[PDB]
């Protein structure tokens, strides 16, 4: 396979193994068994027609090449001589046929594993559907590519049914939409790590986003138009809450998504205007900072997400009605309103220790998002929204005290108050609407 | 002592383990939990005096203790001597009251355990020497402390009093001032005030966990507050719940990093944490090995008691640092690399108990669940002790006052379940298993699963005869009986990890559905006439065919296998297989006979079990029922019991010998 | 500020400069000051004899400071402060590991300082490179220990020596023109003890001509520790196969002299190299070195390195002390494995026929021939395995590819001289002649007319045979 | 691996449509059918007075390894010990071979609890204690069966 011999037809011989390859790759049963459409993908793009096959061709036959000079160096030599060893193996001669037949047999045998280990390395969650999508930009290709010619930035080993892992536990036919999900977001987190420790919290920022910028990666990237970051931009921000965080929906999904757009749009407002950082405003790194700033106020939103699901429905109305996710984060606050809604909405349904039950569950992340310190900085108008959701929080949460003693009380004890017990509730929930604030004279 | 060599010693942790297995002293692990079903203070109380009865039975002789005692070889007097110190301060640290009073109330125990000769001991064991009788001792030994401990609060007054009244320490200075006497007499004081009184001016006890414990047990807080006496039971654990996330990174890393088999070279761990190309991801994993080492230290004392995964005992021997192997932090599930494996596990379990318990107590239902796969920092348990625990509980320590003249401490304790409930506690949903890293070790080539899984997906029928024959007349070839070989296995491995249909033959899966390249138009014309809905039962076929045809000609026809199953038939067995061949279904059961032979009789480590004095029918019928259903009786019934299986290829190649003169020599 | 010697201080130093830096031509004067601050220590001053208005008192110190201040600076420095500089980061009276792990948590983070020594090690090289050698110490006082793997299993030797961002390549292979690291070679010998990547690294820079004084002043080195003799083998399997074709005398020589100081230094000690079941690791590192070797040398008049190639393996089998079966594969297939290697060898350069006439005066076409299947068969192997019925056959089989006329009339053609006193070359020459007298007496031609033929015992084997 | 469940499933429909009229309340996990328990009901004395639960593990490698069988009842024999380990010579690995059934070895452990052996003891005290005199070991073992033995079905 060195480059600049025709003593082999190399891309007829990976055609040729493709099957076997993909043949020993074991998914866990139920990820997405995808066999079929992976051997059709490669031997759909392992041609020499397109540019970009033929580019491809030349990747894998290096990659194929490194690989197999690594794991000769294991070898006595005896099996260097390839050729002699297979000649004097008789029984392997005589089962193949003729000598060239048993020659082409020996190195598909050769080459077969280490191409399935290749295929287990390069199809991670379906990496492959990207290059088989058709009218992908190029920036897909490119990254591709980029990734595939580098073997220190992607280290691909070999190892008998070799396991491939889903990472995200993908639903049918998901393909992230970026090539590799897992190399860019380990990579990042490396980079981060590397900025977090050299330097203290004072700079972080600049630091990551400039040694984001010193990598080949963040060079190569740049040269993309502005819209082509940005597709690359909210697919990696799909891709990493897929990654980060386990979602059973879909629209959940893109509400998290509006959530870290709004935290990271939130984060570049953070600075009033350095002008330095600010040239690379789209870009990848940003995300994982996001993240690291604002870990908490993402996890306890999905958090609301996951122990009420209901609430989504709702909110699949708020957003419509006071356009969120402008400039910050408050889609974890809107969560808690639409919530609090429906809890007065309901209210004692057929079984009302269930009330109790889908008030307590939540009673926690409304506690915590309203918090000091919870937020580091932000505009005037989100310190009025945080105020006013404080204010209701505390109102619906000493709403949720009188109903979870007295009703459960007179339900599980004596049946003969609920009809009274019924109204002063209501009358004190009417009566404390001018003054969300406990602490004074009149309401206490 | 000599008696008692291997006896069941109580106050140890179950899983028998006999014996005196008990770690340093001088270590940062657990606070011994308590067993099973015993109360911690009666448990701790027994301790201590079987301690001491151990002690003065090492006094006496200290050989017997050296053999009693299984890990130390040195002497017993030092480790007996650290265990009372450390027994000591912990029932210091433990009761709420003065040092010499702890003393004090041990010596009443002691004195009150011995007017109790009131008999009803009976039906137990004197020598130890079983579980029930051990378990029906710990109950009377239980039932007494607890008669003896509830009459010990009226009895401390009194004897502070009568023991200060000694006319021998009477007279040293020190005791007045100490041991409950106004300091009064003392010439060089301020004047009496209505604030220096000797009262006022009088020492407190300190509120602390361990005296939690104490009261909640003390006031049967089983029927009215459980969540509280589940929490600090096992709080010195649920204390490193905090460093979950970063070592699962740390898993998720070694997994991603090196999803390998037996390809790492590295033999220590520092040369692992020191060969990283970034110094960030250097100090990291440097902070993050450190907190995992600790944690390990920490905790490698329950994992071998209530851990759900079993564990030998040469992991948990040694202490880990910055030089230990490498292996140990591999999240395997073999051996050496089941530490951090098991750890987690624990973690998880311990976590999963105790929301169990809570929704079981209170909620009664929840819905919230989540994997491992989205762990954050504040999802776990995340608390310092000394900031967050100990204000929460002193801040409800109500102090009462009568009229007369007294200052009582209460708890209520519904005040601080609510605060610590409506703080960590709840909000924490139930961790599942699904998502826990960890590395693959073992394969599946041993043919048999994927023939289940073909049999899981698809309905699969026998061959037809036509197409069988059509088969066998077209790889009358060798070299094309091993292309077939070849592609149907790579066909195989592609339908046992994927799906297919049972119809659309194989020459239109092999063409384009796979998109196989012609080799040889042959094999093709072999496979027009083949369905998927056979392909396992053609692979035997095939497989069969091409090592009958090298019985047809003169070339070794394993090259592979044991020379312990390579050896000739006898006479009288060689007639026996010749009568069963006489009448029999000899495709078949020849089919069945390489079915088998190819599969497991490869050589080395292949009689772990197939020991060579067996028979073929017997053998045969413990293989017949895991996935085929062939013909049955002819083997049943018919078969020779005395066949030697040692020589069992033989018959093979007797059978496959005279199906060769059935098919050539007739016609 | 900088004192005393802790990571805070460090911190401290680090922020108080970069804030000097931002807040102050002004370089210049910066250097002239830092100067009158290096001169004390090159004076020799250190401890008690420093200047007492010195701010610093250790010199690594001052000297990851001024690195630091450069790096912060991004400037060029005279070429004699060179010497200057890199005389202030050798660990001077530092010989115990004990206290460069001592000072190791004062120097915590890693590769930053890695990158720094780097680009220092970049600039200095320049043409004075006199000072260097030092630093690699401290690049690997906080590296990884030894790796116990084989040679191009692991990576290529660039992390082999330790280095990793330094090329080698082009001193190793110019015109040596500066003797100087000999020389410093014998003047900071006992450095070596503070670590163990240092041989490595060591072996790697030095040329060819001085490796074999490099080798042998080792000998104590050598005596302390009977181990390093991997790594000595490491660094020739390392840059061997790297070198090209051998075609010339100064070459020669140097392989000559390095390959019998290998000899002489394995031989000396003991069979205890060879202890905690070692003879695998030392049995594949020398096939890889007789692999290596023998694939570079196409002149059919080098065969003597390939020699004591063959002599290596044959000494290193026979101080291998009896013990499991294994050991006999082991030992079966490396011998096997050598053969081989020197029948593919002797195969590729070898291309032509043999004892060409062409003149009426028939002559070897590879006069220095006769010489190379004594010399590489002359060495002891187990009789067990072959070397003698396949090498032989070898012999035998050339020879049978001559015809018997025209090899006969060689074979005493004042070429074949110098009987072996029962030579096992000179047996197949014997058994050879009397098949070819056998073969033309069996024709009807006339075979003996012309021979100047002077050396006896050959005639009366000729003899023998025509009557036979 | 459930090839072997398989197997283990027709031993268990067999037996279960068979009958033995001595091992009774057979249960088994659906989960899991490696691990069997069962009521040992023997028929002669001193062991007539009470019934026995015993466990067996089927290992992965079933049929061809042996299953190892533990007694979770407490009983009064020279052969097992305290800890419920038995030894049945049908079922050591140098004796084992596939056909033997599962029924097989239940009718020897039944028959070696009616009638045992001495000569290869587990518990040495009690095969002295049976050899010397047999009316102290009838009294022990019928003591023993009263304490400690389960309820019959």
């Amino acid at each position: 396979f060195k480059p600049e011999s025709q003593f082999l037809d190399t891309t007829r011989l990976v055609q040729s193994c493709v099957q076997g390859a993909v043949g020993m790759l074991r998914d866990q049963n139920e990820s997405c068994a995808r066999n079929m459409r992976r051997v059709t993908i490669l031997l759909d793009l392992l041609n020499e027609d397109n540019t970009r096959n033929a580019s491809f061709l030349r990747e894998s036959k290096m990659r194929l090449h490194v690989l197999l000079n690594k794991q000769e160096e294991n070898q006595v030599r005896s099996l260097k001589e390839w050729v002699t060893r297979e000649a004097a193996n008789q029984d392997a001669l005589q089962e193949a046929g003729t000598f060239r037949h048993t020659l082409w047999k020996r190195v598909q045998d050769v080459v077969t594993p280490i191409l399935a280990s290749m295929i287990a390395h390069i199809d991670r969650d379906g990496n492959l559907e990207l290059l088989a999508q058709p009218d992908s930009p190029a920036w897909v290709q490119d990254l591709w590519m980029f990734i595939y010619s580098d073997i220190k930035f992607l280290n691909i080993s070999l190892v008998s049914f070799i396991l491939v892992q889903s990472h995200m536990n993908l639903l049918k036919d998901a393909y992230n939409a970026v090539p590799f999900s897992w190399r860019i977001r380990d990579y990042l987190e490396e980079l981060w790590v590397q900025a977090q420790y050299i330097t203290d919290t004072e700079g972080l920022s600049k630091k990551f986003v400039e040694i984001f910028q010193k990598t080949p990666l963040g060079v190569f990237l740049a040269q993309f138009p502005v819209a082509q970051q940005q597709k690359l931009l909210q697919s990696y921000l799909k891709d990493f809450l897929l990654l980060t965080m386990k979602v059973s929906s879909r629209e959940e999904l893109m509400f998290l998504q509006m959530a870290l757009w709004s935290c990271l749009r939130e984060l570049q407002e953070a600075s009033g205007t350095p002008d330095e950082t600010y040239k690379f405003p789209l870009s990848l790194p940003w995300v994982h900072l996001a993240f690291q700033h604002f870990r908490t106020r993402l996890q306890n939103f999905s958090r609301i997400l996951t122990i009420h699901p209901q609430v989504l429905s709702s909110l699949s109305q708020a957003a419509e009605k006071h356009s969120l996710a402008g400039c910050e984060m408050t889609l974890d606050a809107f969560a808690a309103m639409a919530c609090a809604e429906m809890l007065k909405g309901d209210l004692l349904k057929p079984s009302p220790k269930a009330w109790l039950q889908l008030v307590k569950n939540l009673s926690t992340p409304l506690e915590l998002v309203c918090s000091e310190g919870y937020l580091c900085d932000s505009g005037s108008m989100t310190r009025s929204v945080i105020q006013e959701v404080r204010a209701l929080w505390n109102r619906i949460f000493s709403i949720a005290l009188f109903v979870e003693h007295v009703l459960l009380g007179t339900e599980s004890h004596i049946p003969e108050l609920s009809p009274l017990v019924t109204t002063y509730v209501s009358l004190l929930d009417k009566c404390l609407e001018e003054d969300s604030n406990l602490k004074t004279c009149r309401p206490f | 002592p000599v008696n008692m060599a291997n006896a069941f010693l109580p106050t140890m942790p179950e899983d028998t383990q006999t014996g005196h297995v008990l770690g340093s002293p001088q270590s940062s692990g657990v606070a011994e939990v308590s067993d099973r079903g015993q109360s911690p203070v009666v448990f701790i109380l027994t301790r201590l005096l079987t301690h001491l009865a151990m002690l003065v039975g090492a006094t006496h002789n200290p050989q017997a203790l050296t053999v009693i005692i299984k890990p130390w070889v040195q002497d017993p007097q030092g480790f007996l001597q650290q265990h009372i110190q450390r027994d000591l301060e912990q029932l210091t640290k433990m009761l709420g009251r003065s040092a010499d009073e702890t003393i004090h109330v041990v010596h009443l125990i002691l004195s009150s355990l011995l007017r109790v000769q009131s008999h009803g001991v009976l039906n137990f064991n004197a020598e130890l020497s079983t579980k029930g009788c051990r378990n029906n001792w710990e109950k009377h030994f239980e039932t007494l402390l607890l008669r003896e401990l509830k009459h010990l609060d009226k009895n401390l007054p009194a004897i502070n009093a009568l023991i200060s009244q000694d006319e021998r320490i009477s007279s040293n200075p020190v005791t007045k001032i100490i041991y409950g006497d106004p300091a009064t007499f003392l010439p060089h004081l301020p004047q009496k005030s209505i604030i220096h009184c000797s009262k006022i001016w009088s020492c407190r006890r300190k509120i602390t966990v361990e005296y939690l414990q104490h009261i909640v047990e003390q006031k049967n807080g089983k029927e009215t507050v459980p969540v509280l006496w589940h929490f600090l039971q096992k709080e010195a654990e649920l204390r490193l719940v905090k460093f979950l996330p970063e070592i699962l990174a740390l898993q998720r890393d070694l997994v991603k990093q090196f999803q390998n088999v037996s390809r790492v070279e590295y033999s220590s761990i520092r040369g692992f944490i020191h060969s990283h190309s970034s110094d960030g991801l250097r100090k990291l994993l440097h902070d993050r090995i450190t907190i995992f080492l600790s944690t390990w230290n920490a905790l490698r004392r329950s994992l071998e008691t209530n851990g759900e995964i079993k564990l030998p005992k040469d992991y948990c021997c040694s202490d880990l640092d910055l030089d230990a192997e490498f292996e140990v932090i591999l999240p395997r599930r073999q051996g050496l690399g089941l530490c951090g494996t098991a750890l987690v596990s624990y973690l998880i379990s311990l976590h999963n108990n105790m929301v169990y318990t809570v929704q079981k107590f209170s909620n009664e239902d929840n819905s919230y669940s989540v994997d491992i796969s989205e762990v954050a920092d504040l999802h776990v348990i995340s608390y310092e002790v000394e900031r967050d625990l100990n204000p929460l509980i002193l801040s409800n320590c109500q102090y009462q006052v009568q009229q007369g003249g007294e200052t009582s401490q209460e708890f209520d304790l519904e005040k601080i379940q609510r605060q610590i409930s409506s703080r960590f506690l709840q909000g924490k949903p139930r961790l599942t298993l699904k998502g826990i890293p960890t590395l693959v070790y073992r394969r599946d080539w041993n043919y048999e699963h994927l023939f289940m899984d073909i049999k899981n997906k698809m309905a699969q029928s026998s061959l037809p005869n036509l197409a069988i024959s059509t088969i066998s007349g077209q790889l009358q070839s060798y070299s094309d009986a091993c292309e077939a070989l070849s592609i149907i296995e790579i066909t195989l491995g592609f339908l046992s990890t994927a799906g297919g249909d049972p119809g659309m033959d194989l020459n239109v899966y092999i063409e384009e559905v796979l998109r196989m390249c012609d080799q040889t138009a042959q094999v093709l014309k072999a496979f027009s006439r083949c369905q998927l809905r056979h392909i396992i039962a053609l692979w035997q076929f095939l497989s069969a065919h091409k090592s009958e045809q090298r019985l047809r000609l003169n070339k070794e026809l394993f090259r592979e296998i044991d020379v312990q199953y390579k050896e000739e038939l006898s006479t009288q067995h060689q007639r026996l297989l010749g009568t069963f061949l006489n009448e029999a279904g000899l495709d078949a059961f020849l089919l069945e006979l390489h079915e088998m032979i190819v599969l497991k009789l490869k050589g080395p480590r292949a009689a772990n079990s197939f020991n060579p004095n067996w028979s073929l029918k017997d053998t045969l019928v413990s293989y017949m029922e895991t996935k085929d259903s062939d013909i049955l009786s002819e083997v049943e019934s018919q078969f020779p019991e005395e066949i030697l299986m040692s020589s069992c290829i033989s018959v093979w190649k007797i059978a496959a010998t005279r199906k060769w003169d059935r098919q050539s020599r007739g016609g | 500020v900088l004192q005393p010697w802790s990571d805070i201080n460090l911190q401290s130093f680090m922020t108080q400069f970069l804030q000097f830096y931002s807040v102050v031509e002004v370089w210049t004067n910066l250097w002239e000051h830092v100067k009158k601050q290096m001169a004390p220590f090159l004076e020799g001053k250190s401890g008690e004899s420093l200047p007492a208005d010195c701010p610093v008192r250790s010199k690594l110190t001052l000297g990851l400071s001024i690195l630091f201040m450069v790096e912060a600076a991004e400037f060029t420095v005279p070429k004699k402060d060179l010497d200057s500089l890199c005389y202030l980061l050798i660990p001077s009276a530092g010989s115990p590991e004990a206290l460069h792990s001592d000072l190791s948590p004062v120097l915590r983070i890693r590769q930053r300082w890695r990158i720094y020594l780097t680009n220092l090690c970049l600039r200095c090289i320049d043409e004075r490179c006199d000072r260097w050698l030092g630093i690699l110490p401290l690049l690997h006082t906080c590296m990884q220990k030894s790796p116990p793997k084989k040679n191009s299993k692991s990576q290529p030797e660039d992390t082999w020596a330790g280095l990793e961002g330094i090329s080698f390549s082009e001193f190793r292979d110019k015109a040596p023109t500066r003797s100087q690291p000999l020389q410093f070679m014998q003047s900071k010998m006992a450095l070596l003890r503070v670590d163990e990547y240092l041989f490595r690294s060591w072996l790697s820079v030095v040329p060819l001509e001085s490796l074999s004084s490099y080798l042998e002043n080792s000998i104590d080195y050598l005596s302390d520790v009977p181990v390093r003799v991997l790594d000595c083998l490491q660094g020739i399997s390392y840059r061997l196969p790297g070198l090209r074709k051998i075609s010339n005398q100064n070459m020669k020589k140097d392989v000559e002299n390095v390959f019998k100081m290998l000899m002489h230094l394995v031989d000396i000690y003991q069979h205890r190299i060879f202890g905690e079941n070692l003879l695998q690791i030392y049995l594949t590192e020398c096939l890889t070195l007789h692999e290596t070797v023998c694939n570079i040398t196409a002149n059919h008049q080098f065969f003597e390195i390939p020699a004591l190639s063959a002599e290596l393996i044959c000494k290193l089998l026979e101080l291998s002390p009896p013990g499991e079966k294994s050991y006999e594969d082991l030992v079966t297939s490396t011998l096997q494995e050598a053969l081989a290697t020197t029948r593919n060898w002797l195969r590729s350069l070898f291309k032509s026929r043999m004892l060409s006439i062409s003149s009426a005066y028939v002559r070897l076409t590879y006069s220095e021939e006769m010489a190379v299947w004594r010399r590489l068969v002359e060495i002891g192997f187990p009789e067990k395995h072959g070397w003698k019925g396949s090498l032989l056959g070898d012999m035998e089989g050339r020879l049978k590819q001559e015809p018997p006329r025209l090899q006969i009339s060689f074979f005493c053609s004042s070429q074949c001289r110098d009987g072996g006193l029962h030579d096992s070359v000179s047996r197949s020459f014997e058994k050879c002649v009397i098949e070819a007298v056998s073969s033309a007496c069996q024709s009807q031609t006339s075979v003996l007319e012309g021979l100047s033929c002077q050396d006896l015992q050959k005639f009366g084997t000729l003899l023998s045979a025509v009557i036979t | 691996s459930m090839a072997a469940s398989r197997r283990l499933m027709k031993e268990l429909e067999e037996i279960r449509k068979s009958g033995m009229k001595n091992f009774r309340n057979i249960q088994v996990d659906e989960a899991n059918l490696l691990t069997w328990q069962g009521l040992i009901v023997p028929d002669n004395p001193p062991y007539d007075k009470g019934a026995f639960r015993i466990e067996i593990n089927f290992p992965a490698e079933y049929p061809f390894k042996p299953p190892k069988i533990t007694f979770k009842t407490k009983i009064y024999h020279p052969n097992i010990d305290e800890k419920g380990q038995v030894c049945l010579p049908v079922i050591s690995a140098e004796n084992w071979k596939p056909a033997t059934k599962t029924d097989q070895v239940i009718q020897s452990l039944i028959a070696l609890v009616n009638d045992p052996q001495p000569e290869h003891p587990l518990r040495a005290d009690l095969a002295e204690e049976y050899s010397k005199d047999r009316k102290k070991f009838s009294k022990n073992a019928e003591e023993f069966t009263k304490k400690y033995g389960e309820k019959r079905p």
